[PDB]
């Protein structure tokens, strides 16, 4: 019958690894690099679009950076279509929490929920896992500014600075070298762009190949603002930091 | 629904998916449990391949199931969250219906039952997780320490370790732990637990976590400096 | 119907009448209104006879499964809650119960829970349920002390049912007595109300309103 | 070979190997004999033990007051099929106040076994059955195969070495069909039939199992000292 | 059950609840505690139909205790009250609704403020300086409207509460067998054992 | 017994020259018993304002529901929802509960951010849209409000004149209803400024 | 509106002796003021030395007896032809009745036989399954006419020994099977005189260690 | 739960020495309107059974289709379908009784009263009743509706108990049945003059008589009856 | 791959045959039936000295009159025990009596072949079910994952089974006392165990009509071990 054609997506190898998870991670290593850096006064998200065209409408385009709510955003590395399925689920979870408790969802609770959904596809159902790694940038009044990552296995961890996608080994070494705890957002903006500039597979880093976002308490008094940078604004910050 | 039998017998009478789940446990960071006369200590290894980590928010290795019981693990981190959530729900359900918190043995028996179920249910794979469950029964001062594994078997231990290089630290515990006289104080128990991890860990810096559980819901996690003082005193006695 | 149960120094006394009626017709004078759930737990029958019988012998099965699984005697708290949670599921469907779940364990001591078909579950020292409950409460409230002897407590329960049997038309027949200890319940006989009334009247001097 | 992985696959010569393998389980089973006259029907079964400390596995199952069978092969499969027969006999009595005809019982067993030979996921039954009964058309004997094939016979045998008993019954056909109104002689013929299938071992008091049904005889099973009379 | 009262003063919330349980003809108990601790700094009193009251309260208690263990964090009184409101708003369009009215008294440790929420069985929530359910408010609100100040001490709150209970004992037809009084503040929950 | 008059309350909305106004009382009650004088019935999602009268549990539930839905709308559409679009969403959401409805009387008010056009709308408990040019009324004193608005209203009132008109419409209507009053709020809405005013009124 | 219930009249009586038990019932079946049958058996031999009657609404009565007979059959199949004891049968019938707690069998059930010590046993059930072992039990239409007579003549209630004037009760001496049958016949003859639904015939099933025996007696047909 | 719309009145029957007799009129009433005048309410099953039905006619037609299907089904894989394994009266009744009780237990009854009349394999007379409630009973005489009140008293004068059955010939039994049908026509407002009668005998088999009429009626005495009391003219 | 319910060319179910191999790797369990009672004994086989051996539970109560011992993948036994306990208690609820030992065994064995593509595989554990009832007296059954159960006068399962069964063949007779059976189980367990037998690595139990099912204390078993040593040194 049908058993003949079943790939068995949820089995261990003899070494105790999950085949499909490992192969999904291999897929993600070819995606455009995304970086997150956490500072005392905010968080930076920077990400590289994959080999673009001059005829691509950039100002209406979104493939890397997504808003989950007013306090939490994500950077994507992997299959964009897979990511949008999970993103919509996360947006709904955040609203469910807000309706139930009348408070914004704490960052970790949202991260744990999405990660549990990823885990399920590795243990039951016989379906392929989601080929996506997320960087979560968010703020709540318990832990303040927070950075997380999750991968197809459904495992998640917290970070001061982190990269996903292509050239993470090189990127992480550069971040580990220049990152300091008392760093500020404007310094973190520069570090993120400098790291992408060195790790990129492209010839030069220009505005049309980047997506950028900051989460600042640089919002008038005790509140948080998300800023998804416009193409012209990415062009200006590239000149300011002296990359173009 | 997806019904495929993933866990099945082989000609030699082995269930390979369950045995391969144990290989995932072997890969996980080391976890150790030691019970004294009036306490239980859970020690955990943190691999230092990951720095630039935010230790405030990163998932901790020891989890409270209730105010009087804790659970640590070795193996797949994502898998362990599912067992921890189920155990927490069952702990509250037990309080709701029996009007008494779970015994450590009952909670162990439940988690072990969940693990067994995932070895002969269609369309699912076994958990790649072994657990150490420790605590004190309500209104009881006798220390409790249990172990579970992917197959679903469980048992009580005077001291036990799981995860990578657990063969080495079990060797240490088997010659250093006396049953007639267990670590009489918290100090002695923590010292023996840190000593056992130092056989395997590397640097005694942010690589060792220690959690002490005492009777009547008295649970506390030691800080870096407190553990660092044990690390210092152990090697200064060793230089002799 | 009249059923009572009270806590005291020596454990629990359970006392019930024996009469069942269908309208004015006396169907039976030999009804067993104490259900022997197991050798350590007792339940009383009021409201629906079947509902009480069926679900309290069912309760005995659940208690037996609990001690097989946990290797320990079930608490009165846990036993009473299994029954109250069950009847709460059926709320609205028309179950009729009013029962006292009685037991004596190490951790709790003597314990009585009133369990009801609306879902009510109350711990208490003295409970009295049935059409003759008010009559039995009077004798209980005015004579109850914690430091009663087993002999005097047994009589107090017997006397309180007799009071109800006399005044309440739907109570009578005979009195069944039980004494619940930590090592289990002990049956203290069936006492015909007809014979008991005259015996108590003479020996006690009570019921001067009645000619004998 | 490449066509025996499941019951849903024909071989190039039109064979169903999983069904044939299920048939093989019957051949490994212990011998049991069935035979009938015009007044009675008899089952004789050689029970098999695990060792000298063990009991002898029961072979005969009662289905109704007028019907029952003997088994050879997977015993749990006989329990499933006999339970189904008990239910069908029972449905007939409760709904129609009618004792279920032995022939109709055979048709129902055929159809139940067939469904397990044409669908994915399932497996064929691994047991053979000999059904005896007395209904409105007299005594009957049926042979059930897990392929679905059910056959009405004067006598037969299934299990290991059943060929010896089957040849004996084929010789004795004209004699034992005439044994009317004499239960003891019909059983004697059945005990003599099953003896043609024995090697090294003989019929003892805890080895032998006999069942009979007839005109004024409810289906009854004889074991222990009740069969010493026939040893 | 019958009377449940609440008052939020300067630094604490005080809940008062009657002790009587009546099975139609007889008073079966005169020491019943109509309250459940949801978390160390949050208390819920309740009244409504028999059985459903305790079943609902314990169900809420179990859920908040589950949240506390999962997150290692105590939810704010506002968050707990919203969770409870949603459960009752869900319940009112069920096959058989929970016939339960509650008061939630909590001390918010983040804002350092006491908070009192009144929720009825329909899922109608209001935050109040003082509240009640049933007929309790009909007798007590005119006294509370007169004497209440936002800067009252806990002792002044208890005294104003005594005046409310005295008016209830005078003009109510039912004997509710007195009240159990509990205080919720920065240090947690405690019972006033002489009232 | 009648769910739409257990708690009481009123909402009124009006259009003016390049502006809209929406107003409500502050009472919540249990029939005769006054329970709260701070129960506001007007909510806003971006620049779109929604007033809701009727059963108070449903008022709270629907606010939470439309906050839920307008937040997801904004994340997907990358813009704030407009009054015309939100009106259709309210109607759709109410009709999905056709045979088990929310016992409410919603009112929408706002200015379209692109055309600048003032907009108001009303609904019955099951979604029927009333899109009036002049005014919309709702609640236990809707008859009284119809009487006030029909005489007091004139088109193209300036923002500060519209405030006086809608305030007097609410106040005098509420004072002829037992289940309305205990305070009042008025929103004056222009294209990029909104002023909120609490009114002084009798407290019986 | 459709009424799923009816009343077929009838009266039944079960008495337990020292080493025997009788279960008797009239053979008349009725609706309203009409006679359906003058001989419609109401007491049944259910196997394993157990006799049963389910009096009231005859459709429910026939259904219950049919299901219990079936339960005896399957008890033999499932438990190696073990004899179903009278106490085990009683508990089983409780579950059959309570299974329809919210749409009950509209019958009053009585079973009779011998217990595991060979002593006479009678069990009595309400429509929803509450049951009791009893010495003496009448059921159905004329139960109220029969029970007080049995209290007096079987249990000797209100009877005292002459000369003592109320001080010494009449001793409860054991009754023979012949003595019990006399009381059964007189009970039904008296019930026939005063209850319109009782008459036509009386069928008695007697249970001893030897098995189940039947006796039939004519009753007045008016 | 429903209400009967088009209905059939009494079915009457009795046992005699060698078999059974059953009869029913040919009317289908619509309330007080005598709407349909050619309705057959006796339905034979094989050559040994006749099922007589009263009450709702739509439900009768449903039961008729069930019995037709029962004969078809019994013949399937049955070489003795016309011999030892033919449908017995007792099989047909038990099946109907099962259906009737099941339908009342779902609160959706077949609104009928049914009498199954026939002769068994061993020659024994079969006569049993079942109705919308699932109630069953047997008697030497059986009748439904009005027949129960008026026919039974007359038929019981012929066969009063079991021992009267061997003493009752087929001529005496048929005579009694025909007279009862006349009495019902005099006194039941929902009856007709036209009826069907069936005899099932162990020797002569099934005799089915259609288009019978009530005859030998007494009406002449009506001419002398005047007024309601005092009127003479 | 191939079906989980597939027959081999020899007419055996692959998965059932493979589960029997897992049972051969399990620790030894022995049962002996006498007219004075049935004895059950097991090898505990702790994997490490730090493992508290009294937490090893391979002998289990099903009801007061029925006990059970296990060998193989012991985690698989938990749902079988749960079902057995439920079946025993349920029958008492329905029939106000004890359930027959055979009937209990049959109910457990009905679970066995409920696997396919129900549970995904057969059970990897064998059970010795011992008990008493009024009809058939003291009984011992061997329940397999095939669904088959045999009654035995004496039986051994697990890794040392064929050596133990040969020993039981010689030693069992119909006049054995309970004391003689206890020593016999200890003697044969000692013979087939890897480690030296003591009260901490072996466990005894019995079922009698009077006292029901009882697991023996370590102190009680220790005395029986000392009694065994002396009587073997006596010749
Ligand atoms: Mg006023
Ligand atoms: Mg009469």
């Amino acid at each position: 019958g049908s058993r003949r054609y079943d790939s068995r997506t949820t089995i261990f190898s003899p070494e105790g690894r999950l085949y499909q998870v490992e192969y999904a991670l291999e897929s993600i290593s070819h995606a455009g690099t995304a970086i997150g850096i956490m500072a005392s006064d905010g968080i930076v998200l920077a990400a590289e679009r994959k080999v673009t065209s001059t005829l691509l409408e950039q100002d209406t385009s979104t493939e890397k950076l997504y808003k989950l709510n007013d306090k939490i955003a994500v950077a994507v590395a992997g299959l964009t279509a897979d990511a949008e399925i999970l993103i919509n689920t996360a947006r709904i979870h955040a609203q469910n929490y807000l309706k139930t408790y009348n408070e914004d969802i704490p960052v970790e609770i949202l991260v744990r929920r999405l990660s549990d959904i990823k885990q399920g596809y590795t243990q039951h159902g016989g379906l392929r896992p989601f080929g996506v790694s997320f960087i979560y940038a968010g703020y709540d009044d318990r832990y303040g500014y927070q950075l997380y990552t999750s991968n197809p296995s459904g495992n998640y961890t917290g970070w001061k600075a982190i990269s996903v996608g292509a050239n993470t080994s090189a990127a992480q070494t550069l971040l580990q070298m220049d990152y300091k705890d008392d760093m500020k957002v404007d310094d973190a903006i520069e570090l993120a762009l400098k790291t992408l500039s060195k790790t990129t597979d492209s010839s030069a880093l220009t505005y049309d190949r980047l997506e950028f976002a900051t989460i600042r308490k640089g919002a008038n008094d005790g509140e948080v603002y998300q800023k998804i940078f416009k193409p012209q604004e990415i062009k200006d910050i590239l000149v300011k930091t002296g990359i173009t | 629904g997806y019904d495929r039998a993933l866990s099945i017998f082989s000609p030699d009478g082995h269930i390979f998916q369950v045995e391969y789940a144990l290989e995932a446990v072997k890969r996980g960071t080391c976890a150790v449990g030691v019970k004294g006369k009036n306490c239980v200590v859970l020690g955990c290894e943190r691999r230092s391949t990951l720095k630039l980590q935010d230790t405030r928010i990163t998932p901790s290795k020891v989890s409270k199931i209730d105010s009087h019981v804790v659970l640590s693990f070795s193996g797949l981190n994502a898998d362990s969250r599912i067992l921890i959530e189920k155990a927490r729900v069952e702990a509250q359900s037990h309080r709701l219906t029996l009007e008494d918190p779970v015994t450590v043995e009952y909670l162990t028996r439940y988690v072990a039952g969940v693990q067994q179920r995932y070895t002969q249910s269609g369309g699912v794979r076994p958990f790649g997780v072994s657990t150490l469950i420790a605590g004190f029964d309500p209104r009881d001062d006798e220390p409790k320490l249990y172990q579970t594994e992917p197959s679903g078997i469980y048992s009580s231990w005077s001291a036990q370790t799981i995860g990578r290089n657990s063969k080495t630290v079990r060797e240490f515990l088997e010659k250093n732990y006396d049953r007639k006289e267990p670590p009489a104080t918290v100090e002695e128990c923590v010292k023996l637990t840190v000593r056992s991890l130092l056989e395997v860990v590397q640097t005694g810096a942010k690589n060792i976590e220690i959690t002490v559980v005492k009777p009547d819901s008295d649970i506390v996690a030691l800080s870096s400096e407190e553990i660092n003082q044990y690390v210092t005193q152990i090697e200064q006695e060793k230089q002799e | 119907t009249t059923t009572l149960a009270f806590r005291f120094q020596g454990g629990i006394i359970v006392a019930v009448d024996s009469r069942a009626t269908a309208g004015n017709w006396v169907a039976s004078q030999t009804v067993k209104k104490v259900i022997e759930i197991n050798p350590f737990l007792l339940g009383t029958m009021a409201g629906g006879a079947a509902d009480c019988q069926f679900w309290e012998t069912w309760l005995g099965s659940q208690c037996r499964l609990h001690e097989l699984r946990e290797k320990e005697r079930i608490s009165v708290a846990a036993a009473s809650k299994i029954l109250s949670n069950l009847v709460y599921q059926y709320k609205g469907a028309g179950l009729s119960m009013g029962t006292m779940i009685c037991g004596y364990t190490r951790k709790e001591g003597p314990t009585i829970y009133y369990v009801d078909s609306d879902g009510t579950r109350l711990k208490g020292d003295i409970f009295c349920v049935g059409s003759g409950q008010t009559f039995a409460y009077g004798v209980l409230d005015s004579n109850y002390k914690w430091d009663l002897s087993v002999e005097d407590a047994l009589y107090l329960g017997k006397r309180s049912i007799l009071a109800a049997a006399h005044r309440d038309a739907y109570s009578g027949g005979s009195v069944n007595l039980y004494h619940v200890t930590e090592d289990g319940w002990i049956y203290h006989g069936n006492h015909d109300v007809g014979e008991l009334f005259w015996k108590v009247k003479e020996e006690e001097g009570s019921f001067n309103n009645v000619i004998g | 070979n490449n066509y025996d992985g499941d019951t849903v696959t024909f071989s190039p010569t039109g064979r169903l190997f999983q069904v044939e393998y299920a048939l093989e389980a019957i051949k490994q089973g212990s011998v049991t004999v069935g035979l009938r006259s015009n007044t009675h029907a008899v089952l004789v079964a050689l029970k098999r033990n695990a060792d000298e400390l063990s009991s002898y596995q029961k072979k005969i199952i009662k289905c109704d007051e007028h019907m029952g069978l003997s088994l050879a092969g997977l015993a749990p499969d006989a329990r499933v099929l006999s339970n189904y027969l008990r239910q069908q006999c029972n449905y007939s009595s409760l709904v129609f106040n009618r004792k279920l005809a032995v022939e109709r019982a055979g048709h129902l067993l055929c159809d139940k076994a067939q469904k397990n030979t044409q669908s994915y996921g399932g497996r064929p039954y691994g047991v053979g059955l000999l059904i005896i009964g007395y209904d409105k058309s007299g005594a009957h004997l049926l042979e059930f195969q897990p392929s679905g094939n059910v056959t009405e016979l004067y006598g037969t045998a299934i299990g290991a070495r059943s060929q010896g008993a089957k040849t004996y019954l084929e010789r004795t056909l004209d004699t034992f069909i005439k044994i009317d109104g004499n239960p003891d002689e019909l059983i004697k013929a059945g005990v003599e039939a099953i003896s043609q299938s024995l090697r090294d071992e003989s019929l003892t008091v805890d080895n032998l199992s006999i069942a009979i049904v007839g005109k004024d005889t409810p289906f009854t099973i004889y074991d222990g000292e009740a069969v010493a009379k026939y040893i | 059950m019958d009377i449940i009262l609440g008052i939020r003063v300067q630094d604490s919330v005080i809940l008062a609840s009657s002790k009587a349980v009546t099975r139609g003809i007889s008073v079966l108990k005169d020491s019943d505690d109509k309250t459940r601790q949801l978390s160390p700094h949050t208390l819920m009193s309740f009244a409504g139909e028999a059985g459903d009251t305790v079943q609902f309260a314990e169900y809420i208690q179990a859920n908040i205790q589950l949240y506390s263990i999962r997150e290692d964090y105590e939810l704010s009184p506002q968050a707990v009250s919203s969770f409870v409101r949603q459960e009752l708003a869900k319940s009112i369009r069920s096959r058989r609704p929970y016939q339960v009215n509650v008061l939630i008294g909590g001390y918010d440790k983040k804002k350092n403020k006491p908070e009192l929420y009144q929720i009825d069985y329909l899922g109608t929530k209001v935050e109040l300086p003082y509240g009640a359910h049933g007929y309790s408010g009909f007798y007590t609100f005119s006294l509370l409207d007169h004497h209440y100040r936002p800067d009252m001490t806990t002792e002044e709150g208890l005294d104003l509460l005594k005046l409310c209970v005295q008016e209830l004992e005078k003009r109510m037809p039912m004997d509710f067998k007195g009240v159990i009084v509990k205080i919720v503040d920065k240090d947690g929950i405690r019972q006033v054992d002489d009232f | 017994s009648d769910p739409s008059s257990i708690n009481g309350g009123i909402v009124v909305a009006m259009t003016g020259k390049d502006c809209v106004a929406i107003a409500c009382d502050l009472r919540l009650g249990s029939q005769s018993l006054g329970v709260s004088n701070k129960f506001e019935k007007i909510f806003h999602y971006g620049h779109v304002f929604l007033g809701i009268t009727g059963l108070a549990t449903d008022v709270t539930t629907l606010n939470e529901m439309f906050r839920y839905k307008t937040n997801l709308y904004k994340l997907k559409e990358e813009r704030a929802i407009e009054p015309e679009t939100f009106t259709q969403l309210v109607s759709s959401s109410l009709y999905e509960r056709r045979f088990g409805p929310y016992f409410v009387g919603p009112v929408v008010a706002g200015i379209n951010s692109k055309s600048g056009k003032p907009f108001i709308a009303g609904f019955d408990l099951i979604g029927c849209i009333d899109e009036a040019k002049d005014f919309i009324v709702s609640g236990t004193a809707s008859d009284q409000l119809f009487g006030m608005c029909e005489s007091l209203y004139e088109p193209n009132l300036e923002p500060e004149d519209l405030f006086e008109t809608i305030s007097q419409a609410l106040l005098n209507a509420a004072d002829r209803d037992a289940l309305s009053g205990w305070g009042a709020v008025v929103y004056i809405i222009k294209k990029d400024e909104v002023v909120k005013r609490y009114l002084k009124m009798r407290q019986d | 509106q459709f009424n799923p219930y009816g009343d077929n009249g009838g009266t039944i009586l079960g008495i337990a002796g020292e080493d025997f038990a009788v279960l008797a019932g009239d053979t008349r079946n009725i609706t309203d003021y009409s006679i359906n049958s003058r001989y419609e058996p109401k007491v049944f031999d259910c196997g394993d030395n157990i006799v049963m009657s389910a009096n009231g609404f005859a459709a429910d009565g026939d259904a219950l007896v049919k299901r219990f007979k079936n339960s005896v059959k399957w008890y033999h199949f499932d438990h190696n032809d073990k004899k179903l004891s009278i106490n085990s049968a009683a508990r089983n019938i409780q579950h059959l009745l309570y299974g329809k707690r919210f749409f009950p069998y509209y019958v009053h059930t009585i079973i009779a036989g011998l217990d595991e010590d060979g002593k006479g046993a009678v069990y009595s059930f309400d429509p929803v399954g509450s049951y009791e072992r009893e010495q003496c039990r009448a059921g159905g239409a004329a139960a109220s006419l029969i029970m007080p007579f049995l209290d007096n003549q079987v249990n000797f209630k209100n009877q005292y020994e002459p000369g003592t004037n109320g001080k010494v009760k009449k001793p409860l001496k054991y009754l023979s099977v012949e003595e019990v049958i006399k009381l059964v016949r007189d009970s039904f003859t008296s019930a026939t005189e005063r209850h319109i639904q009782v008459g036509d015939g009386l069928e008695i099933l007697i249970v001893t260690k030897d098995g189940v025996r039947k006796e039939f007696y004519e009753l007045k047909r008016d | 739960t429903q209400q009967p719309i088009v209905t059939g009145t009494s079915v009457i029957s009795m046992k005699y020495d060698n078999g059974v007799i059953i009869a029913a009129d040919n009317l289908g009433s619509y309330g007080s309107l005598l709407r349909f005048n050619g309705v057959e309410r006796l339905i034979p099953v094989g050559d040994n059974t006749v099922v007589g039905i009263s009450g709702d006619i739509s439900d009768m037609q449903h039961i008729e289709r069930l019995l037709k299907d029962l004969v078809t089904e019994n013949a399937y894989d049955n070489p003795l379908a016309d011999a030892e394994e033919a449908l017995e009266p007792s099989y047909i009744f038990e099946y109907l009784a099962t259906v009737m009780y099941q339908r009342r237990s779902k609160m959706n009854p077949l609104w009928n009263a049914i009498i199954v009349a026939g002769v068994q394999s061993n020659g024994d007379q079969f006569l049993r009743y079942v109705n919308l409630l699932g109630v069953t009973y047997s008697s030497p005489t059986l009748a439904t509706g009005f027949g129960a009140h008026m026919a039974n008293p007359l038929l019981r004068k012929v066969v009063d108990r079991e021992s009267d059955i061997p003493k009752t010939t087929v001529q005496v039994a048929e005579e009694a049945i025909v007279n009862a049908m006349r009495v019902l026509y005099y006194r039941d407002a929902r009856s007709s003059r036209n009826f069907s009668l069936a005899i099932i005998d162990k020797n002569t088999g099934l005799t089915f008589k259609k288009n019978l009429q009530v005859e030998n009626m007494k009406w002449d005495f009506a001419k002398d009856i005047k007024g309601y009391g005092t009127q003479k003219i | 791959d191939r079906g989980v319910s597939t027959f081999s060319p020899e007419g055996r179910l692959f998965q059932v045959e493979y589960s029997l191999e897992a049972i051969k790797l399990g620790s030894t369990a022995i049962g002996i039936a006498t007219k004075e009672g049935v004895v059950l004994g097991v090898e505990k086989r702790a994997t490490s000295p730090l493992l508290e051996s009294d937490s090893i539970e391979k002998i289990v109560e099903i009801d007061r009159h029925i006990g059970c011992a296990m060998s193989g993948l012991t985690a698989d036994a938990r749902s079988m025990i749960e079902h057995a306990r439920t079946a025993a208690v349920t029958h008492n609820l329905y029939y106000d009596e004890d359930i027959n030992v055979e009937s209990l065994t049959q109910s457990v064995c009905d679970l066995a072949l409920r696997f396919g593509e129900l549970m995904s595989r057969p059970f990897g554990v064998a059970l010795l079910i011992a008990g008493h009832d009024a009809d058939d007296g003291y009984q011992l059954f061997h329940a397999e994952p095939s669904g088959t159960f045999y009654r035995y006068n004496a039986k051994a399962i697990g890794s040392g089974s064929e050596g133990a069964q040969a020993e039981l063949l010689n030693e069992w007779h119909s006049s054995l006392t309970l004391k003689e059976a206890e020593l016999l189980v200890l003697k044969i367990l000692k013979q087939v165990m890897e480690e030296k037998l003591d009260e901490n690595n072996a466990q005894l139990s019995c079922i009698t009509k009077q006292d029901g099912f009882k697991i023996y204390d370590n102190e009680k078993t220790a005395e029986l071990i000392k009694e065994l040593k002396e009587k073997e040194a006596a010749e």
